[PDB]
């Protein structure tokens, strides 16, 4: 075959891996610091510091809560018939109109905040014998007197207070949500002077449900000039259904309803800035990126967000292990 | 790792190595070289990016779930309330905790295979020419110029060409 | 050995695996699509549509609510002294008597349905100076005016509604649940009629409890021609405890007691028919086989049921990789 | 997979060999023939099967829960009840999930594996008598005939009948 | 090179592994029963029946509960302003004085078990035109009648019980938690007795919340001689906040605050001995150790404790397979 | 396991060895003997604790938490109480089953993997001058007094010194 090479040598071939200088330590079934070539951080651990108007509509709540900016607060009157994905109630926000209180309030800032709309609709109440659009100097509306814009204090009538029966039908197609309320007077006489008989009554019902109240004399601490209250009670008729409120004295009325959607709205504490940029994740502590699979800024989340863990590195080696040659 | 060769019988890497991640180092009767292994080097990269992306795919959105802070002392309610999330988030916790120390157990054996499987593969190839030295060497029984070493790297050696001079200077010599 | 071994010849010997022309792609730590020989179907995706009535007790509601059959609606008396492992309530279910509301009718139906038994034992009450067994237009008994079977209406005896003060002791070893309630009138008239009080007042107490109820008049939505309601309590009374029944007016009182037990037991709502077939695995779809550890069919499941899971695919890989020789 | 038998040495799969998942094809003095081994075949089923049974273990079971469908709007305890169930779900698909993707992954590995035992074992058995060809095909340097080859099949060849012949075929030539 | 001289001869070495006559059964990915060398067990299974007093303060009960504890049953007069990280509650407990219900015990015995502290602060509450001091036979304190040491019940002076309206504010930087309560009397001759309106009211209140509570008059089941009851309420009085007390007759009046604090505090029930030693994990079986991974004791537990698992042992191989030269 | 020396191809263990994991046993024209390897003994039990140190490591801490255990019947609130902690053990057990079989599972192929190690260094220290019998045994060619089989053992054992006589041993004789 082949003739003569005179020379007959050897070759050494050497096989081997890469090795890098600096190297990441990450944790292991069998070891918790091995030394890997590279590693990506799965923790995403800080926010921007602000909310991204976009892609979700951020309702920014400036001094109003989303329950005074349902009831119609004067000073809230900018949120009327407004619509969110996120409502962000600030820590500055305040009340400032009169005195009330709702029984279930986290449910009610709930329900509103995940219908996604105040639009609301007036109706044609017709309230005979009683004087309707009290107002009171703790809810001034401009230079006057007023109350939340979309309640209807009913006061006597002369020397009268009948007995209140009204109905209104739900006729469309979707939930009606009525928010209505009942006064507490601070002494019996301011009761018999707004509502004559000394012991008032609401009831509101549908064919399905009933509430009746009864209100609650005595005084409470002083808030913006009153020792009153009033309660806030909710109803939500379904299609098909009626409304009838029958009143004997202390009816704070309704004025029409709110419409109720299904939506992916939500309400979130911050006092993160807004800003204009887009994300997708929502923070309290501002938007953060979605790119790792985990995070640990904070566990009230709005959107597509990492999922929160107690971990705030946790690193995926994504190289064999680092074996220099050199010293350190 | 599992199969003994990063940081077993192949005692160190090359940090001068900077082409590839598998390789070879040479010398031969017209000089020394490196060369880094493009198709194990693709093989490992690969399988290490399939990973990464199967763990990034997806982030699920959330909107209107409990509220997770609160300002008054309630009681039950609120217990059950913090009991839920603090128990959702022990439980993701301790998923996000397994799943790194899984998944870089396997990525730290996953390329000590790539290279057993590139010492193996080149093993066969040079079939009763060459003998293992060891430490991921092989010392090859006849002369083997450049373009020789280029046909192992590039996998057209052909044994047989070589076969007799191998086999005469790794055997007869004297015993 | 032999002699000079002369027959120099070779042999080639190969191995190998096998391969299907077929295969199935199944996901792996690093692949989302490798395929295999052959793979297994972890997720149960698909039900019969039909509630085999074996081997749990199946009881179907036809249409009456589990209340309603609690408290003796006419057209549920077919369900007396009942038991069931399944209540199956259908949406076609209605009422037919006296308007009711039960104020937290979740948790009655919960633990009603988890009881598993509408066993009904009646106690000799004696209800001294009113008149028992009040009825109505709304609730016909056959021909007649009737009312729930298993409560009692009281009303004036001539011109007097005395104080009721009764006493019933448990003495039995077991819980007593006692359904009672209140009437609601639509006018004062209405009341001064029936109880002659012009607000009538209910006290149920144990040496462990109490709840006072007192009516609410007014007028709600005409159900089945009255505007007047019900609403429907209940009381557990322990061993050894004693019930005392207290009233003034307005109470619709108890008949005797329904016993408790613990069990199995709950409802569900369904209107899938129900078939003659054993299924362990109820879904308000109809049951589905448990042979698969997950199912994509409901997250509603009564019995031994696979983990319901929102993947409606995860395929077990069963074999060694397909590498095909050709493919044919 | 991690053994790189499988998709790897062995360039692929036989669809013709319907009795077994491992075994022998081979070119011999009387002839060409195929056979499975059956016991690397039943081990790699074994395994399988093990695991399969394994995920399959008692559903357990659950009477009455909590509702997970409402018709009215309630607020909190509604909100709290929606989120206990949404959280159920999530960790048990993450569960379901992440399952199947380590076992397939394994069942990948563990096949890889049988085959690449399979070849050690016939490689060892053969001792000096062979070589690798390097594509899972053993060049037999002696005549071995149809009872040769079922001797390497059923595990009882024996290597010293045949060393003198094969040591000298395989060697000495001319080199 | 080497001259071997005369020996012309070969060596057997041979590798293995150590095996051992008995071995332990391990459950793996593809096997549940496989022998290995050696295992770990990761369940703890046992408790040693006593609760060990060390490191937490652990606070016995004896025979009052804590909410008797609270209110100051005369024979839980012990437990004044004492303090705990665990309160253990023993089944024999019981109460000793006048019968009361807690509207939402729950929550009390929650709120309280988790402040950790009976500190109580008396304030100097001026009751002017009523009876202070009441108490009774239920409730005897050493041989007289007595009452509950924290609250203070107040009856009519001479002929009349006038409109108490009285005022406390927060003035401190810690919240304040006031109990107090409600009279329900047995007959309205009891009602007129005590208190002479023929329906009292209480109406309690700060800035931000209020809760008005009328009576409930009728008999209830003789305890302890008596079938009147009194219902337990609770308000939290944030820092700058101000109680207002109103009221009209059946006030069972606060004597001060209980000061809230936010710890690691919590409350079991457990009849195990207390005893000394240290252990960090309490169940109410008695302390375990915590140095395996889960437990499966008992669900219920304070401090460092391992995760509560169904399954009673869980064996980690610690060693390779067995597969010794014998059998086993 | 997947390396197929435990329970494979060294056919069973040794009760003997009770100074060690892994070891030699060896008879030469010199007597017979047995000594455990301890860096492949202290390798695998490292890696044993480590893998458990890591299960065992903190137990967090809970203080107030929900009810679990209630004496009345109440309905909706006490359902979901009960709903919340049956689903949290029910994953947690989950949790523990899945650790403990990956564990296992693991704890098994390392201690095979170690075990294969060790047989395949000493094989490429042997280089020439040894033939694998199949069974974890090798035979050496050439006379291995004590001190030689020691040599191999702690790694020091030179090839080259005996290779001449081994060659010669192992193939001449007279094919
Ligand atoms: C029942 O008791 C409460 C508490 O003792 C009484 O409330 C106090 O009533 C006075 C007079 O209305 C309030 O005074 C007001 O103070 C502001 C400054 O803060 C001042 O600018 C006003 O001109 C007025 O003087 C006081 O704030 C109020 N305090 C609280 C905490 O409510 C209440 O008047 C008593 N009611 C009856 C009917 O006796
Ligand atoms: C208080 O106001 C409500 C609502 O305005 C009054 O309810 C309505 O009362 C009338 C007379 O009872 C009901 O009429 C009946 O309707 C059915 C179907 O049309 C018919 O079969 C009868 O012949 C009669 O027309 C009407 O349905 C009812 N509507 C609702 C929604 O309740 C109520 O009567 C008022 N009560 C008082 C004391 O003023
Ligand atoms: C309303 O009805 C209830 C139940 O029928 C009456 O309760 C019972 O009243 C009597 C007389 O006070 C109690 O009797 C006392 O029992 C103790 C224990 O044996 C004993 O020391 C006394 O000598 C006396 O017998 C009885 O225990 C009590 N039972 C219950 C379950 O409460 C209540 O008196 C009635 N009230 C009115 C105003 O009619
Ligand atoms: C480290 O890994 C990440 C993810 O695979 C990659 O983007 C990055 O470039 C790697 N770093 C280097 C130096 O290759
Ligand atoms: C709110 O929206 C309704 C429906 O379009 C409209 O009739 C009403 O006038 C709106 N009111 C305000 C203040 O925008
Ligand atoms: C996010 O906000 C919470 C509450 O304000 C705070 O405790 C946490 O440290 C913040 N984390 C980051 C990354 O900003
Ligand atoms: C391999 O290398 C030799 C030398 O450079 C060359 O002649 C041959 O064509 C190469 N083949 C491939 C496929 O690269
Ligand atoms: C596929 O796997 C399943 C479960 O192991 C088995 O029942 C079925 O027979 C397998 N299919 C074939 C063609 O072997
Ligand atoms: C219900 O069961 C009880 C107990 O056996 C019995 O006394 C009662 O008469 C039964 N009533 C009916 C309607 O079945
Ligand atoms: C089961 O029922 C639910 C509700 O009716 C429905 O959305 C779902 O698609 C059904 N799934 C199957 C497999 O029938
Ligand atoms: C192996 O095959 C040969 C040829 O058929 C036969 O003589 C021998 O007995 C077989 N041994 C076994 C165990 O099958
Ligand atoms: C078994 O394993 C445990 C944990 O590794 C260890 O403490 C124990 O000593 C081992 N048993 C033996 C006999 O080595
Ligand atoms: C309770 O503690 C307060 C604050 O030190 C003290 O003024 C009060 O007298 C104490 N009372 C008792 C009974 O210890
Ligand atoms: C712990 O206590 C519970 C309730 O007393 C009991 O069922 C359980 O069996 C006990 N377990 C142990 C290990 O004592
Ligand atoms: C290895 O063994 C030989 C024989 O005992 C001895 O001379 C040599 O120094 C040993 N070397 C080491 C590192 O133990």
């Amino acid at each position: 075959q082949d003739l003569p090479g005179n020379d007959n040598s050897t070759a050494t071939l050497c096989l081997g891996h890469h090795a890098v200088p600096n190297g990441t330590l990450v944790k292991t079934i069998t070891d918790d610091q091995i030394e890997v070539t590279n590693a990506t951080e799965l923790v995403q651990s800080s926010s921007t510091g602000k909310i991204c108007n976009n892609p979700h509509r951020i309702l920014d709540g400036i001094d109003c809560t989303l329950i005074d900016a349902l009831l119609g607060d004067p000073h809230c009157d900018v949120f009327q018939n407004e619509t969110w994905d996120l409502f962000v109630e600030r820590s500055k926000a305040f009340s400032n109109c009169y005195p009330y209180d709702v029984p279930d309030y986290a449910s009610l800032r709930s329900l509103v905040a995940s219908s996604g709309t105040l639009e609301f609709i007036t109706e044609g109440f017709t309230w005979t014998g009683v004087t309707q659009n009290g107002g009171s100097n703790a809810c001034k509306r401009g230079p006057g007197s007023g109350f939340f814009s979309r309640l209807n204090w009913l006061t006597k009538s002369g020397s009268t207070y009948p007995v209140l029966n009204v109905t209104m039908p739900n006729n469309d197609n979707f939930d009606k949500l009525y928010i209505w309320g009942i006064h507490h007077p601070s002494t019996n006489q301011e009761q018999t002077s707004l509502y004559v008989q000394a012991s008032g009554r609401v009831t509101v019902s549908t064919r399905r449900s009933q509430q009746t109240i009864i209100p609650n004399i005595g005084s409470r601490p002083w808030v913006r000039g009153l020792s009153s209250r009033i309660s806030i009670y909710w109803t939500i008729v379904k299609p098909g259904d009626v409304l009838v409120i029958n009143s004997n004295g202390n009816l704070i009325a309704p004025r029409g309803y709110f419409k109720m959607r299904t939506g992916k709205s939500s309400i979130m504490r911050s006092d993160a800035p807004i800003d204009t940029c887009i994300s997708e994740c929502i923070t309290p502590n501002g938007s953060i990126p979605n790119d790792k699979p985990f995070q640990n800024v904070n566990k009230i989340t709005y959107g597509a967000c990492p999922k929160y863990v107690k971990q705030n590195t946790l690193k995926l080696a994504t190289g064999m292990r680092n074996v220099p040659e050199k010293q350190t | 790792g599992l199969f003994g060769a990063i940081a077993g019988f192949i005692e160190n890497g090359w940090e001068g190595m900077i082409d590839g991640w598998y390789g070879f180092r040479h010398q031969n009767s017209e000089g020394t070289g490196q060369a880094a292994d493009l198709k194990s080097t693709q093989a490992a990269i690969d399988q290490i990016n399939g990973k990464l992306n199967r763990v990034i795919e997806k982030t699920n959105e959330k909107f209107h779930q409990i509220e997770k802070e609160f300002s008054e002392v309630e009681g039950r309610i609120q217990d059950l309330e913090k009991y839920v999330e603090d128990t959702k988030i022990d439980l993701w916790s301790y998923n996000a905790e397994l799943l790194v120390a899984l998944e870089n157990q396997h990525t730290i054996d996953l390329t000590d295979s790539e290279m057993n499987k590139l010492f193996e593969k080149t093993r066969r190839q040079l079939r009763e020419n060459a003998e293992e030295m060891g430490n991921g060497c092989f010392k090859i029984y006849h002369k083997c110029d450049n373009a020789c070493i280029e046909s192992i790297r590039n996998g057209t050696y052909d044994h047989d060409v070589y076969r007799d001079e191998a086999l005469n200077n790794r055997f007869q010599i004297k015993g």
